[PDB]
């Protein structure tokens, strides 16, 4: 169940 | 960065003549991921040769898993061959079965 | 014992093309039972694990969609990082990420993970309260300010906390056969002369699942740390994996050297010799 980043580098 | 590949030519089972193995080159701790891996049989590229997927490890480091079925002889010599930007020239591996 | 899921995720930048590979690989008890590339013909993530087959198109597609969002994370993160580093252009680039969850054998968790890399090195990494970031350098800062400010950390806490935990002890009730399992090592000793009077004693491990192990050389008594070659663990192929140690002895006297190998499965410390 992957997880999802929302605010980049 | 860069890391030079480590290399492992072993077969799946112990060795022995007349029975059918699986030779696998285990090509680990790499960085970048863009590799070339063979194996050699008798100092010629093994044509039909899979290998893992690609991965990485806690360091980052990359590592895949070259295989290919076949059946040890007394006499045929089994190596691989690596090439990565570390490498000013590929670096071949033979196969050490009597390790 | 511990268990644990991770998805080790790649996405390496590359000259005249917009759209940096993208490579994500799922781990269960470090087992991969799902992957996903950007090269593939039809991009989606796929079953790499048996078990892993009773999940519904609903699932998959879920899954995949947010792979979707994670290459564009990583096409533009990698992005923002080569103006970090003030790097040039047609170069190409490397940003990979870990997250998951490890739990105890009572399947409470124990960690939340989650850290990012950029050339093979560390960039930032969410620290073990999943609350505060850790920059490895200066550029590093600049997203760390960025991520502070976003109150990200929350984001992924809860991930790392709810969902992942979650979703791990499923994994691990059908994958019960397969991950749960475990293969005892099966140990042998091999002679080869190495200098003038000395000899070199090669202690095997074959099979034996999961790949933690431990091997070690000792005269007579007391352990051995000294030319002592012990090689990095390596898959078989089959699923089991294989390791060895090795010990400068000096010729004739080798009898008075022993191995002993650790592991799960073993009911106790295999030992022997040459």
């Amino acid at each position: 169940f992957a997880p999802g980043n929302y605010p980049a580098l | 960065i860069q890391r030079t590949p480590k290399i492992q030519v072993y077969s799946r089972h112990p060795a022995e003549n007349g029975k059918s193995n699986f030779l696998n080159c285990y090509v680990s701790g790499f960085h970048p991921s863009d590799i070339e891996v063979d194996l050699l049989k008798n100092g010629e590229r093994i044509e039909k040769v899979e290998h893992s997927d690609l991965s990485f490890s806690k360091d980052w480091s990359f590592y895949l898993l070259y295989y290919t079925e076949f059946t040890p002889t007394e006499k045929d010599e089994y190596a691989c061959r690596v090439n990565h930007v570390t490498l000013s020239q590929p670096k071949i591996v033979k196969w050490d079965r009597d390790m | 014992g511990p268990h644990s899921m991770r998805y080790f995720e790649t996405a390496v930048s590359r000259p005249g093309l917009e759209e940096p590979r993208y490579i994500s690989v799922g781990y269960v008890d470090n087992k991969e039972f799902v992957r996903f590339d950007s090269d593939a013909e039809n991009p989606r993530y796929e079953p790499r694990a048996p078990w892993m087959e009773q999940e519904g198109p609903e699932y998959w597609e879920r899954e995949t969609q947010k792979a979707k969002g994670q290459e564009q994370w990583f096409r533009v993160s990698l992005r923002n990082l080569l103006g970090y580093y003030n790097q040039s252009a047609g170069g190409s680039h490397t940003l990979q990420q870990m997250s998951g969850c490890d739990l105890g054998s009572d399947w409470r968790l124990l960690r939340g993970y989650l850290q990012f890399a950029y050339e093979g090195r560390d960039y930032i990494a969410l620290n073990e309260d999943l609350k505060t970031w850790t920059a490895a350098d200066m550029a590093a800062q600049i997203t760390r300010r960025k991520w502070e400010q976003s109150g990200a950390a929350e984001h992924y806490k809860a991930y790392l906390e709810g969902e992942c935990v979650e979703w791990l002890h499923r994994y691990l009730k059908n994958g019960n056969a397969t991950l749960l399992r475990t293969d005892s090592p099966k140990a042998h000793v091999t002679h080869h002369p190495r200098s003038k009077g000395e000899v070199t004693l090669r202690c095997w491990a074959l099979g034996f699942y999961p790949a933690d192990i431990t091997l070690t050389w000792q005269l007579n008594g007391e352990e051995l740390t000294q030319d002592m070659e012990l090689v990095e663990t390596r898959p078989a192929g089959d699923g089991t994996f294989q390791k060895w140690a090795s010990v400068v002895v000096p010729l004739g006297k080798e009898q008075n050297y022993t191995c002993r190998v650790y592991h799960e499965g073993l009911p106790e410390p295999l030992t022997l010799r040459w």
